[PDB]
């Protein structure tokens, strides 16, 4: 990080946030979104709720 | 007599180093009997071949190579380029070439539009002139056969294996890659009684493969693959000889420069647990402990004998504990499973007397962790109840060249961050009983969560983890961030942690390691007294930490210790009697008007004099100086110092304390210290 | 091949008006779901480990 | 608070996980290590000193004993000596089996040897559960055999230069030290100066049986082929290694057979040579039996079941090999060039040439699908190749669509190359689906009507009646459909067969077909020339011509033509003519050359071909089920009666793309000037330098050996259906179940894998079921209901036979293995006599038939005494008796009532007059030696044993024994408490071996029977006395055979 | 403020559900109680289906994929320069080129 | 709970997984009976009330 507006606020940061400038980010984001939604719809919901209308 | 060993062998380096002695072979007095082959070029050729083909067929083909017979590849340019090269210097045309082509080639005239030369040019084929041609489609087995029979093997491609490649024409005609390592200039050795190489072969029944090193423990991965495939395919037709047999073969009738400091010899130790409660003996179990360096074994004298590994108080002895920490684990010999030692004296499975039997596997490894690429602080993740205080004491009690490696002031425990908070984390988490429903105290909380066998019910633990996660996430993390930040600003230190997750969430900067020990740690938590919330509470807290930790393999703890100790004593063996002024050096940040040290160096005079001419000034930092008994702080702007600037040679201190001799400046470090 | 994924740019024309109008038109109903800090949520602890091993 | 229970967390030693490396195993398997050489002594028993000697002494001067002169002796010089079991205690091996069995001297604890398998609940470290002794002993014997599986090696000799022998030839051992071996090996060489026991034994032997006495010198200046020597060894290991050598000798083959087999396998395209001269007796074990091949094939088929991903890479590898060795190659522009000359008008909206090119889209990678389709012909038993559903039209198509016409053409050409038996019906129903509405035919029901997708007709039951009977199709209403049906019936390809392999050496793995035979779904006609040219006399070319003429008839039909412009009709007819007359070499290649390549490739495939017969249009003979068995039903013992209902079906369909196959069939060319013999001689030569098949033969042999060993061992502890003899029924054992059998089988599997150095799977396919009733069989069924089944014959197992022989020897030599036999008696005996407790006088022992004894059993009740009366316990007869006399107790009673019985009986045992006989059967023992001149009591040891008995384990039984003396000694009282019920002292070797005699204590001279060869002057030199007595001096045969690689002796002409 | 957050996994995968490392990664068991089984299966099947494609191996397809990321925008090539200088390998300077060095095109040229 | 605590029977769902041996019986066709039955059974669940 090289902040021009603040003289001296120049440093390096260690982070675990997934990169945004890569060439797949949105693509696997959509993939995992769909996969987890399907998992909830098919497994988790029916084995955590009992209301017949919800089922 | 060709003998294959599971290591890379070179003509000069393997002669300089005691490779056979490293494996355990007895000395051969005069070395005229043995000669070493060089297979590094063969190995990189193997990698190049693997880039194109499959591993199995290339390995199978290379098995049938006779290393006692010389042969070379001759690389030819493409067809057209060969035609122009023959058009020039027309003495190069062989007699096999067609008479019409030869005469037309001597035309010494522009032959583009003669069309007779042109129809001849379409008619020409390189295989007509040269019979053995690889042609970039030949199988590796056929390559090896043509290399075995004959001396010159012509080829039109560079993806070959087995021998040196010599150009046939000037480099201008060749448009291929500049693989000068295997390709020599265009223009242009007897064997001793014993020849030592790397790759085993089955060409002749005078070949041998050396045993004594387990195929699992081979360091070099390509050699591991080669040995695995060979042993799995041709198991029944291989001649295996012990190192003792090799030594006897070497000494049947006769008997009647810069050195790397990061290479060590390790052995596997075999021992048995013995109960001598009565005057009689009872053998309980057979254990093997892996990867024990030989130098520590020689230092702490260990022979084939009987030892007691407990003191009068009832705890493990320091030497045994250090040896176990240095090793990479213990395996049961009957049931091939990892064994965890019970630290306590609780009757089930107490080890009190051991009997050493022998050592079997001996080879050389590299203590370099291979991730320590830049000089940075070190953060090690180790669970609770891992003899941390004892390890700290033993480390602080070490000093070799008046250096005092690992002072206690240069390490920080995993509990200071918790202690800094005004309500410290332990008594902070002792109020989860308020949050949880149906439980009115810490005591009955523990009784509820734990079973009668002191094992946590998964469902109850998950609820407790649900309650625990917020506090660990929103209180400990910012304080940990602040602590690691100002610690980094103050200097380079070693930081212990209970889980890698807290470091990851606190954004720790520096190398990160996961370590484990071959012990049942929870027994220590249960046995030791002086607990804030109780041994049971500490047990539950350890379970919470293990759940909090993420999914990753913890390496064995000895990996750090080998790097930490072994190079220092190895360098001591060399420069123990040298002049300290000539053999000592130091690097640090310099300020014009000051010198704040960064890394301390010990090395021979030669190594020091090449380290003298390095451009340390390429690195910059900012220094703030305060007035205590004198204190300074440094922040590095830019990249860090690459470790190989210090190089494999010379031994350096791993931790530093920014403290000038007992205002803001911009500093460039320099190699100020010298003779 | 395994979901109803969409791709579009900043241009409004590139969107799918029919899908929105069909969802909004009664008696059909729509639920809007958004993942907050998806980049931060995507980490080695769960996702990267599972997906990298699987691939 | 001292819980001591959390530390008791068990660790499972066998884990199960999802398995994908079955593909890796099927493609390549580890080879067992069979040839291992030993250069040491061939013995597994050693003599150790227990009590040191008595030198010096106040009776005999020290100048008598030879130890004073430092004369080396064959046997230890001590007061007491015993035989101990130690496998390979003197050997020099090149490979280590790691199945060693080491025991300690009897004065030490050996309880850890009998608590290895199922004692996971035994808390104590000095006790074991007496209910798994049989299992532990069986595992120990298996380890013994596996460790002793080696071969003897002939090292070298030297002549004796001293008068101790008559110039005999003595062997030299390779090692750091040899002085000790030279004295251990030859007992008779020692001189005899004095009258000690050792010297007497040596002087009582013959002088002319030592060292080498027979040799096989077949050449000058070369190693002898074999030698026979007299040396220290044991008959058990000698016999085991003899059987092992015989088994390998039955497998040995010679280079001439290898040459013939390689030539016959290569079909004359590759020539190899062998030497013709005297040789040096090579050992190349590679020949096994057809039964072993079939069993291994069945096991592999069981492994690969219903899972496509396990079999697909095999087909990929075969396709790679075919691509590497085949001369056929794609032509880039043949179709475009031939279609760029059809006459058309530019004012039309439809272009047949453009449409067909767009539907075809040729590519070079299309040949991979063609080659995998070819490879699929060898595995129709487990893999069925089909056309992928995406190739069919989305909605069935219509004949008014030129695109749909091209789809029909592509599918019609692609279908006849698949192994799916419903391909003709699918081909008919494709056109039926397209022509629905235009023409109608009568179907069977309302489900599988004329509008159903053509890919849904996949079983023989779904074949329509109008397909089988052409008369139902109206010649007027459906002329095109009738014509298509007739063409299908009279032009579908005819299956044939070819011969392959050389089963003389490799055997035969065929199951449902005659050996050496491959079946092919198309007709094979061998070529007669080596310079081929274009030819149209092929069934595939006829098929293409018939399809083209059918499409021409459809276009020229008068109910279809009026809907098209004249120019389009002309263009379509020209396009069809060009497609009919295209110059493709693929149909001729498939008829004349592909079978030869398949035949030359087949014998060196890791997975041998598995086939079922091809039927053309005979629905009654279509296979519908293939199944294998590995278990048995309730009481059914004969596999022929349970195979029908104890089998699991196998098989899987694999989909392909029709477009790629059609493109490959339409675009094929040869090199410009091809000579087949030269081309194949060049191509095949590199492939025939591999030995993986030779390795696989050994792997199969080991697999069958392991299966038979498993069943033989399981039969000893469970009830099975195979005949077997028993020798260890006197050893107590529990009531086994399926879990016990599974654990025992897992241990056996692990032991054999470790012994033979294997890292992949072995017996785990059979470990997924109850191993108490195992069997192997396979069958398949037709549509009409007939079944054909194969039950392979079981070959013998040398390992199992050796294990049984070891059990027979153990039945007489249990004492040498640390095990005692019988029952024990507890009671106080005080005297100064020096008899040993392991050989008690008869009068002390009482049994069930002895008058006055009281036998106790299940229903025991104790009534306390009152007002001076004595307490009483209830006998099985029903009377209540006081705490005195002779009682007989089963062990389980005391085991289940330990504390109460101890508290109520220990005082009366120690001081009163109560004597109890505990029935045990078998138990481990411990010895404690005491000096006979001082007071000694055993109450502490006996009370410790009694008090550490627990309801789930017992410790070793302690015995107190005196020390032998060679001169006069005084006597002191001694108190004994435990004796055995029979003789259990066979482990003694000698007492006071350095002294002339034994004045006091137990006396035992050197056993002459163990050295029958040296002590019986008129006995044959090669006599053994198994299983009653194990001899310690025998005749040993040592070899020097060579083990070269195949390529070192058999060389092929380049 | 943006790069200091981290996920809060209330229910994590039990540690006794991963095998020994392969390379440096681990294999998740099929008996795991966690819902990660379905995600694992989905990704596994997708990867297998992708691998079984002739177009995947088309060298022109590989060239397209390789040329995709090359762009005339910046790519932080500075740190690349210090890294390669540390490992001591030398890159062409392209002195005299009237183009900026802060482009992935320039990086690829180097 | 008392019956569960005093019975010797142990319910281990790994038997079904070992017998089936199917992460994916096939990766080409969408329908896999072994995968379907395993997914329906869900052997990993450990509540047998």
């Amino acid at each position: 990080v090289n902040d021009s507006f603040s003289p001296g606020n120049d440093f390096t940061h260690m982070t675990t946030t997934f990169p945004s400038g890569s060439t797949a980010t949105s693509t696997e984001h959509t993939a995992n979104n769909s996969t987890m939604m399907e998992t909830f719809l098919t497994v988790w919901g029916p084995e955590h709720t009992d209301d017949p209308d919800v089922l | 007599a060709y003998i294959a060993v599971p290591a890379v062998v070179d003509s000069r380096s393997s002669e300089a180093i005691g490779l056979l002695e490293s494996f355990g072979v007895d000395a051969g007095a005069d070395a005229n009997d043995v000669s070493y082959q060089d297979h590094d070029y063969v190995l990189d050729q193997l990698q190049y071949m693997l880039d194109g083909y499959e591993a199995g067929d290339v390995i199978d083909a290379l098995v049938h190579k006779n290393w006692l017979h010389h042969s070379v590849y001759c690389l030819l340019p493409p067809k057209s380029q060969l035609l122009e090269y023959w058009k020039s210097n027309p003495s190069a045309i062989p007699d096999n070439v067609d008479r019409r082509l030869r005469k037309r080639l001597m035309l010494k005239k522009d032959l583009r539009k003669d069309d007779e030369y042109n129809q001849l040019a379409r008619a020409f084929k390189i295989s007509d002139v040269y019979a053995p041609l690889i042609s970039s489609t030949t199988s590796p087995m056929t390559m090896i056969q043509n290399l075995n029979q004959g001396e010159i093997v012509y080829t039109t491609t560079d993806r070959v294996i087995g021998a040196r490649i010599l150009l046939y024409a000037p480099r201008k005609y060749y448009a291929s890659t500049l693989s000068f390592t295997m390709t020599k200039c265009i223009i242009p050795v007897p064997h001793s009684r014993f020849n030592v190489g790397t790759f085993p072969s089955i060409a002749t029944p005078k070949c041998f493969v050396m045993s004594g090193v387990d195929i699992e423990s081979i360091p070099n991965e390509f050699i591991k693959l080669f040995y695995q495939r060979v042993k799995s395919v041709h198991a029944n037709i291989l001649n295996d000889i012990s190192p003792q047999i090799v030594s006897d073969m070497i000494n049947r009738k006769r008997l009647r420069s810069h050195v790397d400091v990061y290479k060590v010899d390790v052995v596997d130790m075999l021992f048995e647990v013995v109960d001598v409660a009565d005057g009689l003996r009872n053998v309980s179990r057979k254990l093997t402990m892996h990867t024990v360096p030989v130098c520590i074994l020689e230092m702490l004298g260990i022979e084939i004998a009987d030892y007691c590994i407990r003191q009068e108080d009832g705890m493990l002895t320091d030497w045994f504990l250090l040896l176990t920490m240095l090793s990479d684990g213990l395996t049961d010999r009957r049931t091939h499973c990892q064994y965890l030692i019970n630290p306590s004296s609780v009757p089930p499975d107490v080890i009190l007397n051991i009997s050493i039997t022998g050592f079997i596997n001996r080879h050389t490894i590299d203590v370099m962790p291979d991730i320590y690429d830049f000089v940075k602080p070190i953060g090690a993740v180790l669970p609770k109840g891992s003899f941390k205080s004892t390890i700290m004491r033993v480390l602080d009690s070490i000093s070799i060249l008046g250096i005092q490696i690992m002072p206690r002031a240069h390490v920080v425990d995993s509990d200071e961050v918790g202690e800094q908070m005004e309500p410290t984390f332990e008594q902070a988490v002792m109020e989860i009983y308020k949050g949880i429903a149906g439980v009115d105290s810490l005591d009955d909380l523990i009784k509820w969560v734990l079973n009668s066998d002191l094992i946590p019910h998964d469902d109850r633990l998950g609820q407790l983890f649900q309650a625990f996660l917020p506090l660990a996430k929103d209180l400990l993390a910012p304080m940990a961030r602040k602590f690691y930040d100002n610690s980094m600003s103050e200097g380079r230190l070693l930081t212990f942690a209970h889980a890698d997750s807290e470091l990851l969430n606190a954004n720790y900067f520096g190398h990160l390691l996961r370590l484990k020990i071959p012990y049942i740690t929870e027994v220590n938590l249960m046995i030791r007294k002086n607990r804030e919330g109780g041994e049971l509470f500490q047990l539950v807290l350890s379970y919470l930490y293990k759940m909090y930790a993420t999914s990753a393999q913890p390496k064995w703890f000895g990996s750090l210790l080998r790097l930490l100790i072994c190079p220092w004593l190895h360098m001591e063996k060399l420069i123990g009697e040298a002049d300290p002024a000539s053999t000592s050096a130091e690097i640090g940040w310099h300020i014009p008007r000051g010198f704040i040290p960064y890394v301390s160096i010990r090395a021979p005079r030669l190594v020091i004099e090449e380290l003298m001419e390095k451009n340390w000034g390429q690195y910059h930092a900012q220094v703030i100086v305060t007035d205590q008994l004198v204190s300074a702080k440094a922040v590095i702007k830019g990249n860090h110092l690459p470790v190989k600037l210090v190089s494999r040679f010379a031994c350096f201190t791993l931790t530093a304390k920014y403290e000038m001799r007992l205002a803001a400046y911009s500093a460039r470090l320099a190699f100020r210290s010298d003779l | 091949h395994m979901n109803l994924s969409t791709t579009s740019g900043s241009a409004v024309i590139e969107k799918v008006i029919p899908l929105g109008v069909y969802a909004s038109s009664p008696p059909n109903q729509s639920i809007n779901i958004d993942i907050s800090a998806c980049d931060a949520s995507i980490t080695w602890d769960f996702f990267l480990s599972v997906i990298m091993a699987a691939i | 608070e001292f819980i001591s229970s959390w530390q008791n967390h068990p660790i499972v030693q066998v884990s199960a996980d999802v398995e994908n490396k079955k593909t890796a195993q099927l493609l390549h398997a580890d080879t067992p290590r069979l040839v291992t050489w030993d250069a040491g002594l061939c013995t597994s028993f050693k003599i150790v000193p227990i009590v040191p000697a008595q030198v010096p002494q106040d009776v005999l001067a020290y100048t008598f004993f030879t130890s004073s002169y430092a004369i080396q002796s064959p046997f230890p010089e001590a007061a007491v000596s015993r035989i101990v079991v130690h496998t390979r205690w003197a050997s020099n091996v090149d490979f280590d089996r790691d199945s060693s069995v080491i025991m300690a001297p009897p004065t030490e604890n050996n309880i850890h040897l009998f608590k290895q398998l199922l004692n996971t609940e035994t808390l104590s470290v000095r006790g074991a559960n007496p209910l798994m002794f049989r299992a532990n002993v069986l595992h120990m014997l298996l380890e013994f055999v596996l460790d002793n599986l080696y071969l003897n090696r002939h090292t070298g000799f030297s002549q004796d230069h001293t008068p101790f022998t008559e110039g005999a030839n003595l062997r030299s051992l390779p090692g750091p030290d040899a002085e000790k071996w030279y004295s251990i090996m030859y007992p008779t060489r020692m001189g005899t100066p004095n009258v000690s026991k050792i010297c007497n034994f040596v002087a009582s032997c013959v002088r002319n049986r030592v060292g080498r006495f027979d040799r096989a010198q077949m050449m000058n200046g070369a190693m002898s082929e074999w030698v026979d020597v007299f040396e220290t060894s044991d008959a058990l290991t000698v016999s085991i290694r003899g059987r092992w050598m015989a088994r390998l000798a039955r497998m040995n083959i010679n280079p001439t057979e290898i040459e013939w087999a390689l030539t016959e396998c290569a079909q004359g395209y590759v020539t190899v040579t062998s030497p013709y001269a005297p040789s040096v007796n090579r050992l190349m074990p590679y020949r096994i039996s057809n039964a072993e091949r079939q069993i291994s094939q069945i096991i592999r088929i069981m492994n690969i079941g219903n899972n496509a991903t396990v079999i697909q890479p095999v087909l990929q590898d075969i396709s790679v090999l075919l691509q590497r060795i085949s001369p056929l190659q794609i032509d880039p522009t043949i179709i475009s060039n031939t279609m760029s000359t059809v006459s058309e008008s530019t004012t039309q909206t439809l272009s047949p040439a453009s449409s067909i090119l767009g539907k075809l889209r040729p590519s070079n990678s299309d040949f991979s699908s063609f080659r995998v389709a070819l490879a699929g012909w060898l595995y129709n038993g487990v893999v069925t190749t089909v056309i992928d559903d995406s190739s069919y039209p989305k909605d069935g198509g219509s004949v008014t669509s030129l695109e749909n016409l091209w789809d029909f053409f592509i599918l019609a050409l692609a279908l006849p190359l698949t192994t799916d038996p419903c391909a003709p019906v699918k081909a008919f129903m494709t056109l039926a689906n397209m022509m629905v509405g235009f023409e109608t035919i009568p179907m069977d029901n309302q489900i599988y009507t004329q509008s159903r997708r053509a890919s849904a007709f996949s079983t023989p039951h779904t074949w329509p009646r109008c397909f089988m009977n052409i008369q139902l199709i109206s010649p007027i209403d459906a002329p095109i459909l009738r014509q298509w049906a007739e063409i299908i019936h009279r032009y579908w390809p005819n299956p044939s067969q070819i011969r392959y392999g050389a089963p003389n050496v490799f055997g035969s793995a065929n199951l449902f077909t005659p050996p050496e035979v491959l079946l092919l779904p198309i007709d094979h006609q061998p070529a007669n020339v080596t310079t081929p040219t274009l030819d149209f006399t092929n069934e595939l070319t006829n098929w293409r011509a018939r399809v083209c003429e059918l499409m021409k008839n459809l276009v020229d039909n008068q109910r279809y033509q009026p809907g098209w412009t004249q120019s389009l009709v002309s263009s379509m007819r020209g396009t069809l003519d060009k497609l009919k007359l295209i110059k493709s070499m693929t149909p001729m290649y498939l008829q004349q050359l592909a079978p030869v390549e398949l035949a030359v490739i087949a014998p060196m495939l890791p997975f041998p071909p598995f086939q079922v017969p091809y039927v053309r249009l005979d629905r009654d003979r279509v296979p519908t089920m293939v199944g294998v068995t590995r278990q048995s039903r309730d009481t059914i013992t004969q596999p022929a009666l349970s195979l029908s209902t104890t089998n699991t079906t196998v098989g899987v369909p694999l989909a392909l793309d029709a477009r790629a196959i059609t493109v490959a069939l339409l675009s094929g060319k040869y090199p410009p000037d091809l000579v087949t013999n030269v081309w194949y001689a060049d191509a095949i030569y590199p492939m025939y330098a591999d030995t993986e098949v030779f390795s696989n033969l050994q792997r199969d042999m080991i697999t069958c050996e392991a299966v038979q060993t498993l069943v033989t061992l399981v039969a000893q502890i469970s009830e099975t259906q195979y005949p077997v003899d028993r020798y260890l029924d006197w050893i107590p054992s529990l009531r086994a179940s399926a879990a016990t059998a599974a654990t025992f089988a897992e241990w056996v599997n692990t032991s054999m894998k470790t012994a033979f150095d294997l890292s992949d799977m072995l017996l785990e396919p059979l470990l997924s079921g109850d191993p108490r009733m195992t069997q192997l069989a396979i069958q398949y069924q037709q549509y009409n209901g007939r079944t054909f089944n194969i039950i392979p014959e079981m070959p013998g197992s040398v390992i199992a036979d050796c294990v049984q022989l070891t059990a027979e020897v153990f039945n007489h030599e249990y004492n040498l293995f640390g095990i005692a036999r019988g029952d024990i008696i507890i009671g106080r005996v005080q005297s100064t006599h020096l008899w040993s407790p392991l050989a008690p006088p008869p009068d002390l022992v009482f049994d069930r038939d002895t008058p006055g004894v009281h036998i106790f059993g299940r229903d025991c009740r104790i009534s306390f005494g009152m007002n001076g009366a004595a307490p009483m316990i209830r006998d099985e007869t029903g009377l209540m008796v006081p705490f005195e006399g002779n009682w007989i107790f089963p062990l389980a009673l005391w085991q289940m009532n330990t504390r109460y019985f101890n508290q109520q009986f220990d005082a009366w045992i120690k001081t009163g007059e109560l004597r109890i006989r505990i029935e045990m059967g078998a138990y481990p023992y411990m010895l404690h030696y005491y000096d006979p001149r001082q007071y000694a009591n055993a109450w502490n040891l006996t009370s410790a044993w009694l008090e550490e008995i627990t309801p789930t384990s017992i410790p070793s039984v302690p015995f107190m024994v005196p020390i032998s003396s060679d001169h006069d000694i005084s006597s002191a009282p001694a108190v004994q408490y435990i004796i055995s019920t029979e003789y259990n002292d066979r482990s003694l070797f000698c007492t006071n071996s350095s002294s002339p005699q034994t004045i006091a204590g137990p006396d035992k001279h050197i056993p002459v029977e163990r050295y029958n060869i040296l002590t019986n002057p008129d006995a044959p030199p090669t006599q053994i006395q198994l299983p009653e007595v194990v001899d310690l001096y025998n005749v040993v045969t040592r070899y020097a055979y060579e083990t070269p690689p195949i390529t070192a002796v058999v060389m092929g002409v380049p | 403020q943006e790069y200091t957050q981290s996920p809060e996994i209330k229910v994590p995968i039990p540690q006794k559900d991963w095998t020994g490392p392969i390379g440096e990664i681990r294999i998740l068991k099929d008996t795991t109680s966690s819902i990660a089984r379905y995600l694992y299966r989905t990704w596994y099947l997708a990867a297998a289906r992708m691998a079984a494609q002739p177009r995947t191996w088309d060298p022109l397809f590989q060239a397209i994929m390789r040329s995709q990321y090359v762009t005339a925008r910046g790519g932080s090539g500075a740190a690349l320069r210090e890294s390669l200088y540390a490992i001591n390998v030398s890159l062409p300077d392209f002195k005299g080129l009237p183009v900026k060095a802060a482009t992935k095109i320039f990086q690829a040229a180097q």
